[PDB]
């Protein structure tokens, strides 16, 4: 249960150095920079 | 009681609890 614990550790809730994904990648980099 | 019960009845680890999840193994996988 323990390494399961921490393989959960490792993978999920892991990705706060990406900003949890950089906040959707800028939320779509701006909406596609707002214009199109 | 630790792992089974406050990560089972609310799994929501970061509200609720911690990375020290990880020490459990610290304190089970480690001894």
């Amino acid at each position: 249960q323990a390494d399961a614990q921490r393989a959960q550790s490792d993978a999920l809730a892991k990705q706060a150095e990406a900003q949890m994904k950089q906040v959707e990648a800028q939320i779509r980099l701006a909406e596609i920079e707002l214009k199109k | 009681a630790n792992w089974r019960e406050r990560s089972d009845l609310t799994v929501t680890v970061g509200i609720g609890n911690m990375n020290k999840d990880q020490q459990m193994l610290h304190l089970m996988r480690i001894w």
